[PDB]
């Protein structure tokens, strides 16, 4: 790879001067070259992995979406036909994104999971797994589809169920993974009742434990649960 | 629906 | 190249597309094909072109800027060496810059500007010019540097004779390449009296004739001037 | 200095 002759402390480095330059590729290749050193990440180094590739993969499928809208409207009654090019460049824009996706999920496999011990980790990472999966299932249509859902929720049940064993319920990473998981629920699963129970249970029992936090832990619980909330509200 | 939101580090 | 087996109708109908999903490379890509066809451009396929290079270019431009501050503030005394990072990425990103900008040149002199007769297209093309020799301009240090600040100066000072003769006072052509001649006197060419006179005269001589204007003329031309006033503010 | 802007086509 590419990144074979870099050190890791200098990919590290390299990685956060390109967050601060608004260049994500450039920061996921440095991560992704990172993590090919082999060694486990730090919580900091995962926070860099995922904003990276959050980052990308976010401007992928905003690009699909609006492709797909288009391409929606023109297979209505009334539409002139305008020929392949609008499919084409959503395909080409869908395997790029399909690329990422199975980029992430291979450096989750090759082998951040396995070496992950610790539930700060090993929760991290699982949530990544089900996320990356949810995207590949936001553009799914084919023989493979209840495949893929149903990885992205085997990789969230797995992180749930090392979550609620191993956190507190106030846990950012242990929120995000139940807000996440809810949106699987109500966007890839056809389950909005179970989106709406999850978050719900996931908010109350957060409030619930907020009193043992810092001002700084209350800080990041309250803006997760917020999130929750917000969700919660748009969807009843 | 809106998922996690990716911050700054 | 790649792009040499897709039609040039299909090249611009994806450029188009690429604009809406805010994927700016691809788009750059699919004008650089369309150029590469060998036929002219007409108005809205030059702005498709401009478009596509101005984004990407403009990106790179203000991670440049990013990292060339930090390296700035590393050579600072009281900071710490952090090794040859900051340089190595700031280089990274300097050469990226230079290539799409070489690239445009090379559309550019291959060969839009010879076979642009009318003044519309030759104003812009030459204006497109002094754009990217500016931007190259902006990030030079070498021998060539005189040369390059030259060359900007040189293609800006053609398309103002040609606009001067050719187009009114309020063509949104001949206003945005003074706009963009008057940013090169003030912040390549160390003149800012020259920056503030040609756009106090363009200003005052494209008022004079709005009256000939329709109103959606009136509009555009009005735009444009405000941000020559934007920068006589600014600049006094 | 702010130099046109790009708005969209
Ligand atoms: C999945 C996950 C959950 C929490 C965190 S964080 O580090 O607390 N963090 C950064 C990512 N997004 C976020 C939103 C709100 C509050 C905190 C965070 C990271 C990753
Ligand atoms: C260089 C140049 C000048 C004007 C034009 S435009 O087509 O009138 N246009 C699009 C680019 N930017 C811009 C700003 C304000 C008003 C109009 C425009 C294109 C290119």
């Amino acid at each position: 790879g590419a990144m074979g002759s870099m050190e890791r402390a200098s990919l590290i480095q390299k990685a956060k001067l390109a967050e601060q330059a608004e260049r994500y590729e450039d920061m996921a290749a440095f991560m992704k070259g990172a993590v090919e050193k082999g060694e486990e990440l730090s919580n900091e180094e995962r926070n860099l992995l995922s904003v990276a590739y959050k980052n990308v993969v976010g401007g992928q499928r905003a690009a699909w979406r609006v492709l797909s809208s288009i391409e929606q409207k023109s297979n209505e009654e009334g539409s002139e036909e305008k020929g392949p090019e609008v499919r084409e460049y959503r395909e080409k824009v869908e395997t790029e994104l399909q690329g990422v996706c199975d980029t992430v999920l291979g450096l989750l496999d090759s082998h951040l999971i396995k070496e992950a011990g610790d539930a700060e980790s090993r929760v991290f990472y699982l949530k990544m797994k089900g996320d990356y999966y949810r995207y590949l299932a936001e553009v799914a249509t084919g023989d493979d589809k209840k495949r893929i859902i149903d990885s992205a929720r085997s990789a969230y049940q797995e992180a749930m169920d090392i979550s609620k064993k191993e956190m507190p319920p106030t846990n950012p990473i242990r929120l995000g993974l139940a807000l996440n998981f809810s949106v699987f629920h109500y966007e890839i699963a056809n389950s909005p009742e179970e989106a709406i129970s999850l978050a719900k249970t996931t908010f109350d029992e957060a409030m619930a434990d907020l009193h043992t936090l810092s001002e700084d832990s209350y800080k990041d619980s309250t803006l997760i649960m917020q999130l929750l909330r917000d969700n919660l509200t748009l969807w009843t | 629906t809106p998922s996690l939101p990716t911050p700054p580090t």
